[PDB]
């Protein structure tokens, strides 16, 4: 899964 | 409601309190209270509301993709019919996450963006409006599903036209925002490439403009910076 | 109540689902609502409902923990005047982790316990109700935390009569149980040396009986023991 | 903080 903030 | 009797300041404190024992729910019953207070909130004040949220959805996302990947297995051909159980409680669970975004949803359009006029504000209350948004989008199925993406693709939209006017390409919001919105393109909107060339774009034109700040203003740009490469590297 | 028309097998087959989710709260109400049919648990569905209670009351107990730490800085000398709010707060995790306990409690009384005739069950419950009453004299400091206190040691001593009757001193139960009340002596009855006398004790006896096992058994009897090993060393 | 099981 890719990165959020 | 049930934060009605509790004086702001007291919810504020009680929120950090949370915080510090890890007590998420809590945290965003506090922020909720406080928020239904009437008042703005300072800079500090929605971090704390972005950081409860953000863990409690957080949690019922990790829940929902482990019992829908138990539902989906239990679709394919050779397995063993368990009854409704599964459905049933990954519907439990997506209606319970489907509950807390549009609580934040509500929060957010009564009233906090209307009264939000200062960029930092209003980009970080729409950034938080696109993410909620795009968890919606992440268990939707049905006849809303378009509507669901487009008003997250909206909320984005609004927020990068006011960052790229009102704040430096370093600006943490303004990173954070371009890293979540590049997250939607490539997860939600079947759009990796304008994910890819967003991430990119954002990158460098951040990189040309770490020459103007402290060494602290840097650290907190670099961190973002470093999330947008980790997902390019992902993506490529 | 509220799992009053889920069927008996459903609420099981949710726990389990609950489990791979990570979410302790909803695997803890399904097995509530799986012993309130009023039959007997079996292995399985008796360690279903004790990994969901521990898991729950573990975070309470680790959030009051944070909560307590901070009060008691506040009430050093030195310490600014912060008003109500770190009290209020401690308690009111304090009550809803009381709450827990009371409802394990309450389903160890009606009627799993007077139910549990075979020492395996018995004794598990036993040793529940014992570690149930040590979390509620953790937070106990009023006119009852005497009785609270007996109460634990008077359930852990009766599990421990039983399975050292009927139960080999490897079993998996009986060890568990004497780790435990170990550390109701060293944390609750201010008993260092009964607590250290009992984990050695029990270690040697384990020992001493591992040559009559299975590989499996093996594993299962020296990973308890190793635990037993870790407390006698932090106590050393 | 001790073990328990
Ligand atoms: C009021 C205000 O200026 N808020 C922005 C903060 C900028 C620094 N932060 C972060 O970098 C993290 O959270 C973000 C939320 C939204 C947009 C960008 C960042 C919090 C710490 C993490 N290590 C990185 C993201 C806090 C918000
Ligand atoms: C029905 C039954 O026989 N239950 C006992 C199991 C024995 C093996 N278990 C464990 O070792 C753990 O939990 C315990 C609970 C109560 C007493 C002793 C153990 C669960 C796995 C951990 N790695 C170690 C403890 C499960 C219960
Ligand atoms: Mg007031
Ligand atoms: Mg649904
Ligand atoms: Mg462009
Ligand atoms: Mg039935
Ligand atoms: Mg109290
Ligand atoms: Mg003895």
């Amino acid at each position: 899964f890719p990165a959020t903030v | 409601g049930a934060m009605g009797s509790m004086e702001r300041a007291s919810l504020i404190q009680k929120a950090k309190l949370a915080e510090q024992a890890e007590r998420y729910e809590d945290m965003a019953a506090f922020m909720k209270g406080a928020v239904e207070k009437g008042e703005e909130l300072s800079c500090e004040e929605r971090n704390l509301l972005s950081v409860a949220y953000k863990n409690v959805v957080g949690g019922q996302r990790a829940a929902w993709r482990v019992l829908s990947s138990i539902e989906q297995k239990s679709n394919e051909e050779g397995s063993e019919e368990k009854g409704p159980e599964v459905r049933e409680y990954r519907e439990k669970v997506e209606t319970e996450l489907q509950g807390v975004c549009d609580t934040v949803l509500g929060l957010l359009d009564s009233h906090l963006i209307k009264e939000a006029g200062d960029a930092e504000s209003r980009v970080f209350y729409l950034k938080m409006k696109g993410d909620y948004y795009r968890y919606l989008a992440e268990v939707a199925t049905g006849d809303d599903k378009k509507r669901i993406i487009d008003s997250a693709r909206s909320a984005y939209q609004e927020a990068m036209d006011i960052s790229k006017k009102e704040m430096p390409p370093t600006n943490p919001i303004r990173l954070g925002l371009a890293l979540n919105f590049s997250v939607f393109h490539y997860e939600i909107a079947n759009s990796p490439e304008e994910a890819i060339s967003l991430a990119k774009t954002t990158f460098d034109e951040a990189m040309a403009d770490l020459h103007t700040l402290s060494e602290d203003s840097y650290k907190d740009s670099t961190l973002i910076m470093q999330l947008l490469r980790d997902n390019l590297t992902l993506w490529t």
